């Protein structure tokens, strides 16, 4: 039995148990990771490493989180790029920008990924994003190309709260978006 | 109140190591905006 | 607010959340730090930072751990050196041996040790340690000194149950052990 | 059932910086001892 918990509900400016990487920074309690500027990259780490399953027992770890987040836009059609929550190998560092979002390089499925990302995509990329050209929240493994989505209409500027939760004996990972308005 | 929910069947034993970080990520390009983080809590149990 | 939270009923192979410095690893599920071998140091550290205060609202955490151990002498005349829980500045690495329990190096209250220690004593260093020379838990403060002890009786190859809390209101810490019979 | 209790003030915020990290020591010399950690759990709230 190992669990692992946490909380920040204000950020401090050396918040020295998260890594940052590309332009992520803490600023006013809050974690910004892109300024609005044109081609830029920011991820942020939880250090500590999670155990999310076992060699020995072939276990797998329930999780759950939640976070609150904001995106603003200059206007509702000047809105780019995304936004994602993901697991990946310890030693991660950012990937292809742009459409790639910080965390993928390629639409072809590689396992050598390693890395869920659940993301927010505020932008079609005719390549591999749904036909609809549609915003949507959608689950991807391994490739840029989600093997689901869903289309959401982005509030620019509002703050919705996300829950991602896990199950381990369902496999089930379920994604769920609130707006207050 | 407005919410939107999507769910997969995802195996995770299969995809990711047993050890793995976990985090947030944002990108611009030709087109831009400012994303951001208010809040974060996370909860595991393995095993 | 921020939070934080974790449990290891059971320990790894290879405990990626783990510090180890020293003669300390994980075998048959338990944490080992010093095998019963002549003058040897043992340490392990949980790697994420505990925020346990903050410059911008003056605020101090309240904390508390649980932990069980035992301590494992060829006899009851014949057993050396002890066992500490500690607090100490991010960087630490294993000070002096011995009866300094590798957490500190004198007697003398020194500043710059910034270590709070909970020590389980199981050898009198007459230099120091109460004159009645019994086995002792001690709270110690920048020292090897304890600034407070209460003697206990090892009972050598037995699972004591450690509670450790600190309560920021008052400033209190408290340490109780418990043996089974 | 055998327990033994003590207590102090301590002022933590004089004597340790803001970020600490948390664990155990052990050690032996002339004589010496196995010390062991057989399960370990924690947890603080700031704020
Ligand atoms: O800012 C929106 C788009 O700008 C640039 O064309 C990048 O190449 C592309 O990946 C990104 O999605
Ligand atoms: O093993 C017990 C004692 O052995 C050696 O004399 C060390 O110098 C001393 O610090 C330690 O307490
Ligand atoms: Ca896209
Ligand atoms: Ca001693
Ligand atoms: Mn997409
Ligand atoms: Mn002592």
């Amino acid at each position: 039995t190992e669990t692992t918990s946490f909380s920040i509900t204000k950020f401090s400016p050396d918040q020295q148990n998260l890594i940052f990487q590309g332009d992520g920074y803490t600023t006013k309690g809050k974690l910004t990771l892109t300024k609005a500027v044109k081609s830029t990259v920011g991820r942020a780490l939880y250090s500590t490493p999670i155990h999310i399953w076992d060699r020995d027992t072939g276990n797998v770890a329930n999780f759950v989180t939640s976070f609150t987040f904001v995106i603003d836009a200059p206007s509702s059609y000047n809105v780019a790029d995304g936004f994602t929550f993901f697991i990946a190998p310890v030693d991660t560092k950012p990937q292809t920008g742009g459409g790639y979002l910080g965390v993928f390089n390629s639409k072809e499925y590689d396992k050598t990924s390693q890395t869920v990302a659940v993301e927010f995509d505020t932008f079609y990329n005719a390549a591999w994003d749904p036909s609809n050209k549609e915003r949507h929240i959608g689950i991807d493994v391994n490739s840029i190309k989600s093997v689901n989505t869903k289309s959401w209409n982005l509030q620019n500027g509002e703050r919705a709260n996300v829950v991602i939760a896990f199950n381990a004996a369902t496999n089930v990972l379920t994604v769920t978006l609130t707006y207050p308005n | 109140v407005t919410s939107y929910t999507l769910n997969e069947v995802v195996p995770l034993k299969d995809v990711v190591p047993e050890w793995v970080r976990i985090g947030f990520s944002a990108t611009t390009g030709a087109e831009f905006a400012a994303q951001e983080v208010h809040s974060w809590s996370f909860n595991s149990q393995l095993g």
